[PDB]
């Protein structure tokens, strides 16, 4: 079936066919391995007599070093448990280092005490050699050395079998000084023969031997009856190997085997333990049990620790938490019960967007680039009309790859088919008429935001941010969900159908689709959309990977979590290769990753002198978390219109000041009167037929 | 700006857009082919290229036929296939193509996961590589209906039998062996990598892992084995390992080119130009059906981690992927070549009677041919696989032990009665359930049956009565839509299934939205009565109550009823009696505990069908 | 990368040599694999790695020790191209481990 | 057989077609190349109105720049002549650095005074684009800016094949003051 070695107590070992001595080494020495091509080596570090590790090689490619206080080291690098790599498994198994090399045919384990333990295959029957001796049956041909040639010294054998290396060369080992034996400790050893539990394994395995070990520990022993323990432990394991477990023996005996903390000792612990975050797959165990530590009845592992079944947690993002709470995705939550969490399962607002040259992020998170040249309807309301929005593209530099918004338009046909254009550069156009901000009429709300980018907003269903350089923001409440139409798709919640086309069929190619969406019949069919536009200017190559790559660096891990930065980076080094000037749409890019962490709640610190701080005019303060509602004086002037905006990064007035129409931070003593759509100073006075005003704190 | 160069008419494509704001043949009549033709005879576009009307396109199993600029296409669901691609990349039923490295062993496709009775359960184990590695193998289980099935070292290994031995099949073709695991379930196997699991829509909305839930829609395809959605595949993949205290993937840095690629330059794009085989011209028709971008990153992700030796495989395997697609689509590629990833059938042909030629390698052969071991004609899910196939003359059969062509004679082997009342009347309702933790978990039970026997007394269909049951806690969970074509049986099941959140808070003005603005969005049965159950037993922050009133005035306005059911002393009474000023209809019931709807449910039922019309 | 360059040109010492290692010597040759398995790092063909083993073949067969190996799994060859014809198929043409090089034509 | 291109006097250049005008470079510009699948990329690099050095790229994986006072640096790293890798060969020909592309199908060089050259091969006929202009015999379509659009200015021209990158973004360059 499959041998067993061991090296236990203080300084013993068990061969794989049985022959058992003593050996306090004093250096690295070889348990087992192929032993003429030695495809794995098994590698027991000693210090002082004492063990300290046990190590495997696996031809000199692969190193690893399972000390027996938990440490593990690749090479000379530290690695944390549990640990996979090149076939070998290191795991906590029944409370008990484990390492298994299911490939090579070797399962090994340390146990709380520092016992190792090596099984080996069937195939390396009779081809083994090292400290566990060869493997066939015959005991007696166990101590064959290194040379070749048997010896009936336990530690000619084990120095035949030393390992130097090149900060430790191996001494001769030899056997210890010793005083040699009391009558009450004597019956602990002779417990394996007198005792019921145990004679059931006689038929299998003979126990005097055993006992001669037991009593010569005895001899060497410093303590009280627990010097047999290591004795009937390696007895007990040896009936199970050979098949007979011994449920009983911890009982009978004074014995106990050390677990950590919390957990019990008991034989026959299934492989298969209950941990709270797994699968209740029970099929696949078809294992046989092991010895091991358990957790009490009732309760189940929680990182090694153990847990009642109730007060185990839920894990997300690689993080833990416990039952009840409450974890937001958007307008969702989710909360945690037993082991699961339990959604809301409502669908949230709609953000399209396209934010540099000609990339796109659909209502459904479907990213793509499109690089048209021509007015393409960019979202609209086909099933009831309430909108529709068309941006104009034109090619925004030298290369053919460079491609971005230049002007959006909006069709509201509610507002008396009102035609808004808003416009590069961030101005505003209603029906041809150019107009001043903000503009209030009827379900139509425009303003500038703190960045400069005008904000419109009509009725509460609909929302558009416009920065004027070719970054579009469009939100649509829920209201539109399945109504929507055109390049941003049709916002149902699925990235399969965005790119549908008005033929009612969704196009495999984005280069098809956007061209199905194009106003204009003269306008260029892009034939290809040529990704990695850096082949055109190899020059740029090398700034955008090493500039792009920070969308990936530790400055952003507090949202690779919440946002997936791939898509970012992507559209990051194309702007870098393509545009007019690659540190501003370096900038463009990296503020667009942050703008979606920020939509995920998660506010990054990512300018800094290097790279896009922004200069904010004369004495305005940048503010990476700053409240809009009460920055203009307008507000002042209009302290009832309800304002309940999240705070956003840009400039702003210190705390004391409000902001006036030339941008300068004022008191608010100094603010004009907005009253009627004019513009009253401080202090001015005046009276009408039917009313007496005056101007004072803004108001 | 130094400038150096140089209503509204209507065409077939753009008649349904907008007119172009930058800025004639007769109405009815639309500009094309540049002359003007008229409507109802405009072509339909697909693929960039035109379809006259009555003309007809093939979509995967739906056939689509071009009327009035708009296709009209079968609604059939196809048959969905999973697949590993290389040795990191999975690619789910919905079409998500993501990457998890992973040593340990994971859930490929399950459908013992939620409520549903499993019958199937397929685990995918990696053996040789998590980072691709060129003496890689994936080792698959596959946990049908008791039995067992291990796809190992390119062989087959029953390791249990089936139930069912008749409905088991294997077969085996080209490079791959494709096992029947019953009517609606198959898995196809390159022998190597490439594990595809092959799904008819009589698994939909019930499969679970690495797979993802097929259901048509890709963004929930990353639910966790714990049901929640993950934004990290990595964190999926760690959430779907079958063994607890095997090691979790650790999410290295996402470079722009895997390791020995990141600083090794004349590889990665030797890498790169070797992996555009995917665009040259063999591949150039496929790439209007298929995309091939992804699995152009498969190609490089594999080749730069594997830097093979002796067998090309890892690259050879990635594009053998992609052919096989295309061949699925029906573009079958000749992408083989003495030169790029030879493969030869030669070893077949030399025999102890010298050289006889009958096996050949074909781009791709029909892959369920008959055998003297399968002489009938069995249905399997690909149409035409690579490999190494025989031809040999009329009348004349494969022996697949001798794998040699001989004769055929020479092979070795409603309800109504369900309680004295019975409500069938036009009705659209909603149970609103209070999941916040004022409601123990045993509480919640009695209310689901509440639920669940209310249903019972209701004549659920389309027809006559339609509901639907939404937890609400701090976020509107629905259970059940009106929408909802399930029968009542598996409906009343679903409501007694319905899970316990406990949240330490229960927006109600929340839910009266969700409501509002989503369940009742459209009146499509102006003529149905609108009811909700506002059943809650929690406060809510006052700060969350400030809109509340405007919900439950918009609901009048669209004249849902909304029946407040308070129970238990923490019932926000006030909320309560704000919704019963709001209409007579409105009227409240207040209960002590949650056992006393077992006394209130008689009447509530015949309140709301006496709030109901008939026919 | 180094030992899988290694055990993969090991193949040299496997059965299919073992009786061409007594008339020639490996080394040198398992030398050239490991060099040029290492500093190309092919993608697509394998033909660095192939052709060193193939030129060790070739040398074998020089002094009689003709050797098959080529497998399906390891730098496989194929003929079939010249078989397959615009009349349809005939199968001529035979991979060989080695045939007589002069051939009358 | 074979065009040339030649960059020569103090701000002239020559085309493959024999489109012949004079530019004041301020930044890097592109002077031959593949046009549409752009296999390599010959840019020569100007400072001050002056040329300063005829870089090569073949394609993102591989960048050589041959300074006119014949410095080599392959990246940022300083090489020494002469030199060969991948496919490109630098050597002291006749006296003058020497930039052999066989495989490529270009030979580049710098004269002792900092006259530029390239000849292309016959392979590029109707298929290049940069400074240097198209290759077909046409001569006065020479001036097709990186836009796909002709200009009879040849500064529209020229800064239209301008190549910025991270320590040097293009400024667009215009005639200078004269007296004539
Ligand atoms: C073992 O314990 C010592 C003492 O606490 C600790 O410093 C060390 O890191 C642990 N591991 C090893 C391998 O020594
Ligand atoms: C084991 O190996 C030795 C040495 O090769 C051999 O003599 C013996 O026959 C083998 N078998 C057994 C059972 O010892
Ligand atoms: C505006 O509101 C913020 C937060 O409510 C407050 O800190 C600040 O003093 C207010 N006034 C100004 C001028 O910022
Ligand atoms: C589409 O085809 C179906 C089935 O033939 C037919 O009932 C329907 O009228 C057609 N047109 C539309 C717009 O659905
Ligand atoms: C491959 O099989 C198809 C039949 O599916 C056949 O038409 C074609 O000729 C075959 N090719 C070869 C080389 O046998
Ligand atoms: C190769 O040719 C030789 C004759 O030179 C012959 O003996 C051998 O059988 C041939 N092998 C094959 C596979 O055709
Ligand atoms: C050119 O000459 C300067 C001045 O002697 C020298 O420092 C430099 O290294 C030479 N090469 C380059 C590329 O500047
Ligand atoms: C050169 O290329 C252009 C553009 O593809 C093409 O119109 C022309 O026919 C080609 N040949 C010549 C001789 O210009
Ligand atoms: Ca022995
Ligand atoms: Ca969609
Ligand atoms: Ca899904
Ligand atoms: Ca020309």
């Amino acid at each position: 079936s499959t041998a067993r070695c061991s090296l236990f107590g203080s300084d013993f070992v068990n061969t794989f066919d049985g022959s058992m001595y003593s050996f306090a080494g004093y250096c690295s020495y070889l348990l087992a391995g192929g032993c003429q091509k030695r495809s794995f080596s098994i590698i027991g570090d000693f210090q002082n007599g004492k063990r300290v590790s046990l190590s495997v090689y696996l031809g000199e490619f692969f190193d690893i070093h399972l000390f027996v206080n938990g440490t593990v080291t690749q090479g000379d690098q530290r690695v944390s448990m549990p640990y996979a790599s090149k076939g070998l498994y290191l795991e906590t198994e029944a409370g008990y280092y484990k390492l298994s090399g299911e490939a090579y045919g070797f399962v090994a384990r340390i146990d709380g005490s520092g016992n190792f333990q090596v099984l080996l295959s069937d195939r390396y029957f009779n081809k083994t050699c090292g400290l566990c001796g060869n493997f066939n049956i015959f005991a007696e041909d166990d101590f064959m050395t290194q040379e070749g040639t048997l010896t009936s010294d336990p530690y000619d054998f084990a120095n035949s079998w030393a390992l130097s290396s090149g900060e430790q060369w191996c001494e001769r080992a030899s056997p210890p000084s010793s005083s040699c034996m009391q009558k009450g400790l004597w019956e602990q050893c002779q417990l394996l023969k007198s005792t019921s539990v145990f004679a059931r394994c006689h038929p299998l395995v003979d126990p005097e031997p055993f006992v001669a070990l037991c009593e010569k520990t005895l001899c060497e022993c410093a303590g009280g009856l627990e010097c047999a323990c290591p004795a009937l432990l390696e007895y007990a394991r040896t009936c199970a190997q050979e098949g007979m477990v011994l449920y009983g023996w911890t009982d009978h005996s004074a014995c106990s085997p050390v677990c950590p903390a919390g957990m019990e000792y008991r034989q026959c612990v299934s492989p298969c333990a209950r941990t709270c975050q797994s699968l209740h797959i029970n099929e696949m165990c078809q294992e046989r049990c092991v010895d091991g530590c358990s957790c009490p009845e009732g309760q189940l592992l929680d990182e090694g620790l153990c847990v009642e079944s109730t007060e185990c947690p839920c894990v997300h993002s690689g993080k833990r938490y416990p039952p009840g709470t409450s974890l937001s995705r958007d307008c969702n939550t989710c909360i945690c019960r037993n082991s699961q969490w339990i959604c809301s399962n409502e669908e949230c607002p709609g953000e399209c967007l396209v934010t540099g040259q000609s990339h796109f992020k659909s209502f459904d998170n479907r990213y793509f680039t499109f690089s048209g040249i021509c007015q393409y309807l960019l979202a609209r309301d086909c099933q009831d009309h309430s909108f529709s929005i068309v941006i104009e593209t034109v090619q925004c530099a030298d290369d053919r790859d460079a491609v971005c918004t230049r002007s959006v338009t909006v069709r509201l046909p509610g507002l008396h088919n009102s035609l808004v254009k808003l416009k590069h550069g961030a101005g505003v156009a209603m029906d041809g008429q150019d107009v001043q901000l903000p503009l209030l009429k009827g379900d139509l709300r425009i303003q500038h935001t703190v960045t400069a980018s005008v904000r419109l907003s009509y009725g509460e269903d609909l929302q558009m941010d416009w920065d004027g350089r070719g970054r579009l923001l469009v939100k649509l409440s829920p209201v539109y969900a399945g109504k929507t139409c055109g390049l941003c798709g049709n916002y149902n919640g699925n990235q399969g159908d965005d790119f549908l086309t008005p033929s009612g069929l969704a196009e495999p190619r984005v280069e098809d689709f956007g061209n199905a969406w194009k106003l204009h019949g003269d306008c260029q069919d892009l034939q290809k959309q040529h990704s990695d536009p850096c082949a055109l200017n190899p020059r740029m190559t090398r700034f955008s990977e090493e500039a792009c790559a920070v969308l990936t660096s530790p400055t952003f891990e507090a949202c690779h979590r919440a946002v997936s930065p791939l898509p970012y980076l992507r559209n990051c080094r194309y702007d870098v290769c393509s545009c007019s000037d690659g540190r501003e749409c370096l900038c463009g890019a990296l503020a667009s990753y942050a703008a979606a962490c920020a939509g995920r709640g998660v506010r990054v610190a990512w300018r800094e002198p290097g790279r896009c701080e922004l200069n904010c005019p004369k004495g305005q303060v940048y503010l990476q978390c700053g409240t809009p509602c009460n920055l203009t004086c307008r507000s002042l002037s209009y302290p009832d219109e309800e304002c309940n905006e999240a705070c956003l990064e840009g400039c702003f007035c210190p705390p004391g000041l409000y902001m006036d129409e030339r941008g300068d931070c004022v008191p608010k003593a100094q603010c004009p009167c907005y009253y009627d759509g004019e513009i009253f100073q401080p202090e001015d006075i005046f009276s009408d037929h039917h009313t007496m005003c005056y101007c004072e704190d803004g108001f | 700006m130094h400038c150096t160069m140089s209503e509204c008419a209507k065409t077939c494509q753009n008649y349904d857009l907008e007119c172009m704001s930058m800025g004639l043949c007769p109405p009815g009549m639309v500009r094309h082919e540049n002359r003007c033709v008229a409507l109802e005879r405009c072509p339909c576009f697909h693929q960039g290229k035109e379809y006259a009307p009555g003309e007809t396109v093939k979509i995967g199993c739906n056939t689509c036929v071009c009327r009035d600029r708009k296709w009209n296409c079968t609604d059939h669901v196809c048959d969905a296939t999973c697949s590993t691609i290389g040795m990191a990349h999975y690619l789910t039923f919905d079409g998500l193509k993501y990457l998890f490295p992973g040593e340990c062993q994971y859930v490929l496709v399950q459908d013992y996961c939620g409520s549903n009775p499993g019958t199937f359960r397929i685990l995918v184990g990696n053996k040789g590589c998590s980072h691709p590695s060129v003496k890689c193998k994936k080792r698959v289980t596959i946990l049908v209906e008791g039995g067992e099935i291990e796809l190992f070292d390119g062989e087959v290994n029953v390791k249990r039998p089936m139930k069912d031995e008749t409905h088991f099949e294997v077969v085996e073709s080209g490079r791959y062996i494709i096992l029947l695991l019953g009517k609606a379930l198959s898995v196809v196997w390159d022998r190597h990598l490439s594990i595809s699991v092959v799904l008819k829509q009589t698994y939909q909305e019930k499969v679970c892992g690495l797979c993802g839930n097929f259901d048509g829609i890709q963004n929930n395809d990353l639910t966790s084995s714990n049901l929640q959605v993950e934004e990290d595949p990595v964190d999926f993949g760690n959430s779907w390992k079958v063994s607890s205290q095997c090691a979790d993937t650790r999410k290295v840095p996402l470079d722009s080119s895997p390791a020995t690629c990141h600083n090794n330059i004349m590889k990665q794009t030797m890498v790169d130009s070797s992996c555009r085989i995917l665009t040259s011209d063999v591949f150039q028709d496929c790439n209007k059906l298929v995309d091939p971008e992804p699995y152009l990153d498969v190609c490089i992700y594999d080749t730069c981690s594997c830097e093979s030796i002796g067998d090309c495989a890892c690259f050879c395997d990635t594009i053998a992927a992609y052919a096989h697609v295309c061949a699925q689509h029906g573009k079958v590629v000749t992408w083989r070549t003495a030169t790029l990833c030879p493969q030869s059938c030669e070893e077949r042909n030399l025999r102890e009677n010298g050289y006889e030629c009958e096996w050949r390698y074909n781009s791709c052969a029909p892959a369920c041919q008959v055998t003297c071991q399968h002489p009938e004609p069995l249905a399997c899910p690909v149409q035409c696989v690579e490999g190494c196939h025989a031809h040999c003359p009329p009348g004349k059969i494969l022996d697949e032990l001798l794998q040699t062509c001989v004769d055929p004679e020479d092979c070795p082997v409603s309800e109504p009665p369900l309680h004295d009342f019975y409500c069938s009347r036009l009705l659209d309702l909603v149970f609103l359930l209070d999941g916040s933790s004022r409601l123990s978990e045993a509480e919640f039970e009695v209310l689901k049956a509440f639920v669940v026997d209310m249903m019972e007394r209701l004549r659920i269909s389309q027809k006559w009565v339609r509901v639907a049951v939404v937890e609400y806690h701090d976020g509107s969970h629905a259970y059940i839509g009106l929408k909802d074509r399930k029968r009542p049986s598996e409906l009343r099941r679903i409501a007694s299934q319905v899970k316990y959140a406990g949240s330490q808070v229960a927006s109600t003005s929340e839910v009266l939205k969700y409501t509002l603005f989503q369940i009742f969005s459209k009146i499509d049965r102006p003529e149905a009565s609108r009811i909700a159950l506002l059943l809650m037993a929690s406060q809510e922050p006052q700060r969350m109550s400030r809109n509340f009133v405007r919900y439950v005035q918009g609901l009048k306005k669209k004249k849902v009823i909304v029946i407040p059911v308070g129970i238990g002393p923490h019932a926000n009474l006030k909320q309560i009696r704000l919704i019963e000023k709001q209409a007579p209809e409105n009227k409240a019931f207040v209960l002590s505990s949650v056992d006393e709807l077992e006394q209130q449910r008689d009447e509530i039922v015949s309140y709301l069908c006496d709030l109901a019309p008939e026919a």
